RNA sequence: AAGGAACUUUGCAAUCUCACCCCGUAACUUCGGAAGAAGGGGUCCCCACGCUGCGUGGGGCGCAGUGAAUAGGCCCAG
RNA sequence: AUUCCUUGUCGGGUAAGUUCCGACCUGCACGAAAGGCGUAACGAUCUGGGCGCUGUCUCAACGAGGGACUCGGUGAAAUU
RNA sequence: GAUGUCGGCUCGUCGCAUCCUGGGGCUGAAGAAGGUCCCAAGGGUUGGGCUGUUCGCCCAUUAAAGCGGCACGCGAGCUGGGUUCAGAACGUCGUGAGACAGUUCGGUCUCUAUCCGCUACGGGCGCAGGAGAAUUGAGGGGAGUUGCUCCUAGUACGAGAGGACCGGAGUGAACGGACCGCUGGUCUCCCUGCUGUCGUACCAACGGCACAUGCAGGGUAGCUAUGUCCGGAACGGAUAACCGCUGAAAGCAUCUAAGCGGGAAGCCAGCCCCAAGAUGAGUUCUCCCACUGAAGGUAAGACUCCCGGAAGACCACCGGGUUAAGAGGCCAGGCGUGCACGCAUAGCAAUGUGUUCAGCGGACUGGUGCUCAUCAGUCGAGGUCUUGACCA
């Protein structure tokens, strides 16, 4: 339910009661409530919300009308959060607390076309004892006549990364409320400068 | 992959992509402008541009730093005594590229690098 | 992505001065790192580590030094974050004359006469 | 990071002075002597991990002879070992102290320093014979 | 070893590979200074202008 | 990195060693040999001294001085 | 380099040895110039072990250059 | 007019006659540990010595170290040990040439994928106007393992020795995803040291070659693991074997003949990822309007082109394009190397010291209008009909 958007600033070192704890720093900047969607009108419950500011020369006339309907200086990015039904606008401060677990979703740093050794952890071949495919290469791909084909869902070289990724149950080390910063234990997916969505834990872990 | 590497292999090894950019830098400063493939001009720009900021030093150290990249004593004196002092007003814009046509043997877009 | 105009390092520097601690200037001298070992029960033991300093690394809350001792005939190294709460304090036994920033070569000299200058 | 085939040095005056690894266990002290188990596929010994080992090379005269299958505990990784503060340790050479199925040492003394992690890992009496922890 | 094609390709099927071999016409523009003929973000080849004269021609 | 043949039919491949000077070298032997056994040490620059480029000494710098290139891995047993 | 049964039995080396070394002999199916047993030295010979050292491996990584990719020029082949 | 054979490696996927884990009945089941049968195929099923081996024996551990199928799965994927081509040897047979599924040493495994299948990525058109964006989730993929310890509790049980189910907590292993702060790796010219020779006239100082870095010593960003963080679930619904409630055919009894509750690591859902070419093409917000003569100028809007990018083979994707900090340069800072040149001084000199925390500078953080993103072109709506309602 609870969520907000932000940028991935970086990862540093920090002590808490004398134990080093790596943290990713996220700017969870103020998020305007643009469109507000009820089941009664739009068939499901959610709220639209925006992030990076964008100068209005750069804005489509239709997008200007969309932001103008609510009264919001136009933002570069928009997202929806199901079940989240706030009031006013969405600051980092009010909706997170020190020590909530929270899911952290982002877009994996993307690594291009990768071989099966990187993309899927294949063994690859011996590098000696005479053998071209001296590594890197997938081996066999089928059985023979009476399977007849190669399997759907098979694993082979492809575009690795650049994917949506959630990370469950990251811990909230510190909230510096006024600056719109938030420290979070461990490693959020993505790259510095990238979009990230911080949200409640999806699992109610007991 | 290369998420932050800067520079170009110019389908050339380490030893050569320097001896290129040195030799091309020697000709730009010896000629004012030269006409070359658009890519070599894009890499040639910041190297020559830094090299003339070295010469804006005036002193012997800057002269000998320039000398280790530019092995023709005349061009060394030209940049050291003529051009860099002319530019001492100039927060680094020492180079422009125009790109001319597209040639006919290999069909490569080519370009001017000038001061 | 998300192209907010923002100084990234300044934001990093500002959640990191609060976890940075400045130490006496050293290079590879010799050093007594008087430190803390509260692992001994709920009570706090103190211990000290004295050896040649062979590396400085990083900046901000990430700075570390690498000292290298020999206890009981077996060479030991150790890596201290400057702003570790288990590093009580550090002091210089005696300045040394050296030509590098690393001294990894000391590892396989390992003998009394193969020792840092003055 | 000790794994089978890796020779270690011995930190005790039990007759052995050079053990080769042969198995990496995943057990420890647990109120009935050594526990069994931890699964059966753990692949690297860290300080405080029990291992099994053949005694390749031993001192003549002394309580443990060559060829003996043996359960040592490792006390000195060349591999780095990190702490909750952020401190790291590394020793120049890999060494272990032979024990028995209670965890007690088999020699009358330990030689050289021992990682403080053995205190965490409950080897309360190998720490006692040890000239220094860290 | 040695893969080799199995049947000959039909004129229909091969011509529908080539469905993507269409050359892109240059987007040409009229030089404001010369007479006409110019390629964008490039010099006008006839007169040499790129706001005044650049290249000799 | 830590490990060091756990790879494999097989240490296959690829390391390692490497040149010259000095010290030191086993079973066994057809008394020639095994033998470059194995092993250990030296190797640069300056100055002074002796000798026919060496040697003796003193000093100097570097992580390192056949400072880069060419130039044995070895041993036990069939 | 001959032994079927056979991984013969004991011992050596190994944590563990169908291989290898040594004995034993019940030699399917040795044996004396189609030479029998030995032999120092020799060997890009074959077999087993050890030391050293290693990406051979646990378990792969990062880097380089030449192809693979893109554009302009010239433009094949098996097969059908 | 050729369907390449044992074994290994690499990839998997299936059956269940289930090796582990999950649930149950009986036990010669006190507890604990077991035996055996029934249900259950979600996931898991270790590393080594010997042998070409498959098997098997051993070592050392494990919850467990399952059995089979897929041309005894897989050689246009790899080996090439076994075997089955020429050489050669022994044993044995043959007068001989030669000979055995007896042994032994050696012995060429053929750069280019056309179609289907598969992994990734585009182009077109469609989705009753032309566009910019936010989305429901039909449907589909991934995941699914397990130990050890502690509390309950030295409690139930048991003469004792020993010693629990149920419930609750903690910490691993292996696996996987992301990440680079930490520890390290590498960083082919960022910094320094060094040798021979050739050069810049010589000295000093530098450059080249010695690798496709001459060698050495460190190393930032990036990328990376052995490094770090997170995960497997909790709750639910319907079930299997099985356990029961009400209860007849028989005034008894019976979980069944109507009916009803409980009951698994399995099923469906819940977790993460894709998804309306779901041609059944969905929903919501916003914009441009009703032009001229199937077209053509145009709106909204896009594209082409340039400069770049933690995007990437190409395409695609993101950012900037002068109402401009997009990139480079330049300034400052960080970080790396580790004290430059020149001069002075000390010394016969090699060298030392000072000036100098110096000098130098890839990829890092900002600032800055010095350079180039100039000019401009190419596309892009007027919305079919039928029926119903509501206001005209
Ligand atoms: C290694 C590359 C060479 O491939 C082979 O040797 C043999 C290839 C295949 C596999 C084999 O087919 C197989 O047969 C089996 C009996 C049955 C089997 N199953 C399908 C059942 C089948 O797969 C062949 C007997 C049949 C046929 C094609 C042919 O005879 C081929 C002759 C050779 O030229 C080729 C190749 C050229 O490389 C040569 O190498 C030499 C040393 C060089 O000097 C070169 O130049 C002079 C060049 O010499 C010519
Ligand atoms: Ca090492
Ligand atoms: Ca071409
Ligand atoms: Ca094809
Ligand atoms: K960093
Ligand atoms: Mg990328
Ligand atoms: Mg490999
Ligand atoms: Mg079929
Ligand atoms: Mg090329
Ligand atoms: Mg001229
Ligand atoms: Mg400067
Ligand atoms: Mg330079
Ligand atoms: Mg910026
Ligand atoms: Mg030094
Ligand atoms: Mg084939
Ligand atoms: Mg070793
Ligand atoms: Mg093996
Ligand atoms: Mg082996
Ligand atoms: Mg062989
Ligand atoms: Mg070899
Ligand atoms: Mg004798
Ligand atoms: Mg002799
Ligand atoms: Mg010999
Ligand atoms: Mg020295
Ligand atoms: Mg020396
Ligand atoms: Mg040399
Ligand atoms: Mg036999
Ligand atoms: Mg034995
Ligand atoms: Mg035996
Ligand atoms: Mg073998
Ligand atoms: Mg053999
Ligand atoms: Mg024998
Ligand atoms: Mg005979
Ligand atoms: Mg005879
Ligand atoms: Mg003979
Ligand atoms: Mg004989
Ligand atoms: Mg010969
Ligand atoms: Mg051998
Ligand atoms: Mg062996
Ligand atoms: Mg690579
Ligand atoms: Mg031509
Ligand atoms: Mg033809
Ligand atoms: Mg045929
Ligand atoms: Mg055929
Ligand atoms: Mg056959
Ligand atoms: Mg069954
Ligand atoms: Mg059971
Ligand atoms: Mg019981
Ligand atoms: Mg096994
Ligand atoms: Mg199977
Ligand atoms: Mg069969
Ligand atoms: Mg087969
Ligand atoms: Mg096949
Ligand atoms: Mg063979
Ligand atoms: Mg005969
Ligand atoms: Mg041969
Ligand atoms: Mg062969
Ligand atoms: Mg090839
Ligand atoms: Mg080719
Ligand atoms: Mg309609
Ligand atoms: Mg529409
Ligand atoms: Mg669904
Ligand atoms: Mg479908
Ligand atoms: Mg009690
Ligand atoms: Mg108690
Ligand atoms: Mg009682
Ligand atoms: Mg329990
Ligand atoms: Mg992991
Ligand atoms: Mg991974
Ligand atoms: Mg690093
Ligand atoms: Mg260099
Ligand atoms: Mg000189
Ligand atoms: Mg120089
Ligand atoms: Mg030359
Ligand atoms: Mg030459
Ligand atoms: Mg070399
Ligand atoms: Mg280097
Ligand atoms: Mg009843
Ligand atoms: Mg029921
Ligand atoms: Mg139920
Ligand atoms: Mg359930
Ligand atoms: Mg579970
Ligand atoms: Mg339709
Ligand atoms: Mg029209
Ligand atoms: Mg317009
Ligand atoms: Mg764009
Ligand atoms: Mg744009
Ligand atoms: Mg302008
Ligand atoms: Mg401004
Ligand atoms: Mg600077
Ligand atoms: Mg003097
Ligand atoms: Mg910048």
């Amino acid at each position: 339910m609870k969520g907000i958007l932000g940028t991935k600033i970086g990862m540093t070192q920090i002590w808490k009661n004398d134990r080093a704890i790596p943290v990713t720093v996220v700017l969870a900047g103020p998020c305007p409530i643009v469109q507000r969607k009820t089941a009664q009108t739009d068939g499901y419950e959610a709220v639209q919300i925006g992030y990076a500011p964008k100068a209005e020369r750069k804005v489509n006339k239709p997008m200007q009308g969309h932001f103008a309907k609510a009264g919001v200086a136009p933002t570069r990015i928009l997202r929806e959060f199901r079940g989240f039904a706030p009031d006013g606008d969405s600051v980092n401060v009010d909706i997170f607390a020190e020590g909530e677990k929270i899911d952290a979703t982002g877009t994996s740093k993307g690594k291009g076309t990768q071989g099966v050794m990187k993309r899927w952890n294949f063994a690859g071949g011996p590098a000696s004892h005479g053998s071209k495919k001296w590594h890197r290469r997938p081996g066999s791909i089928g059985q023979r006549k009476t399977p007849g084909r190669v399997y759907k869902g098979k694993r082979m070289a492809g575009h690795m990364g650049m994917e949506r990724v959630t990370v469950q149950n990251l811990e909230v080390v510190e909230i510096r409320a006024g600056e719109n910063l938030i420290l979070v234990k461990g490693a959020i997916p993505g790259a510095n400068g990238g979009l990230v969505v911080l949200r409640s834990a999806a699992k109610a872990s007991a | 992959m290369r998420h932050g590497k800067a520079g170009r292999k110019l389908n050339r090894n380490s030893s050569a992509r320097v001896a290129l950019a040195r030799a091309q830098a020697t000709a730009l400063l010896r000629e004012g402008r030269i006409q070359t493939t658009l890519t070599k001009a894009k890499e040639l720009r910041p190297f020559v541009e830094q090299l003339i900021t070295t010469a804006k030093g005036g002193d012997l150290h800057s002269r000998r730093l320039v000398a280790q990249d530019i092995h023709d004593k005349d061009v060394v004196r030209k940049v050291m005594d003529e051009v860099a002092p002319k530019y001492a007003e100039r927060p680094g814009g020492y180079t422009r590229i125009l790109r001319v046509g597209t040639r006919r043997g290999d069909g490569v877009t080519m370009a001017l690098i000038e001061l | 992505q998300t192209h907010i105009k923002i100084n990234r390092g300044e934001l990093l520097r500002g959640i990191e001065q609060d976890h940075t601690r400045q130490l006496p200037d050293f290079r590879p001298g010799d050093t007594v790192r008087v430190d803390t070992k509260v692992r001994e029960g709920n009570r706090t033991r103190s211990q000290a580590f004295e050896g040649v300093v062979i590396a400085i690394n990083g900046s901000g809350s990430r700075k570390s030094f690498t000292v290298r001792k020999i206890s009981f005939g077996e060479g030991v190294e150790r890596v201290f974050p400057f702003a570790s709460p288990l590093v009580n304090q550090v002091t210089i036994v005696e300045r040394g004359k050296v030509r590098r920033a690393k001294l990894y070569y000391l590892r396989e000299l390992r003998g009394k006469a193969a020792r840092i200058k003055s | 990071m000790i794994m089978p085939q890796s020779r270690l040095d011995v930190a005790d005056n039990s007759g052995a002075r050079e053990i080769m690894c042969i198995r990496v266990l995943n057990s420890g002290i647990g109120g009935k002597g050594l526990t069994t188990g931890g699964g059966g596929n753990k692949r690297y010994a860290h300080v405080g991990d029990i291992i099994v080992a053949s005694v390749k090379d031993a001192a003549p005269r002394g309580a443990v002879k060559a060829g003996d299958v043996v359960k040592a505990v490792v006390v000195r990784t060349s591999h780095a070992i990190k702490r909750a503060d952020g401190s790291t340790i590394r020793f120049d050479r890999n060494a272990a102290v032979i024990i028995n199925n209670q965890g007690e040492p088999r020699g009358t003394r330990v030689f050289g320093p021992v990682a403080r992690e053995l205190r965490d890992r409950r080897f309360m009496k190998i720490v006692s014979l040890a000239p220094e922890v860290l | 070893k040695h893969p080799v094609p199995k049947k000959k390709t039909s004129k229909s099927k091969r011509d529908m590979r080539r469905s993507h071999h269409a050359l892109t016409a240059p987007n040409l523009t009229e030089c404001p200074q010369c007479h006409g003929k110019k390629l964008s973000h490039h010099i006008c080849p006839n007169c040499g202008y790129y706001d005044g004269r650049q290249v000799l021609a």
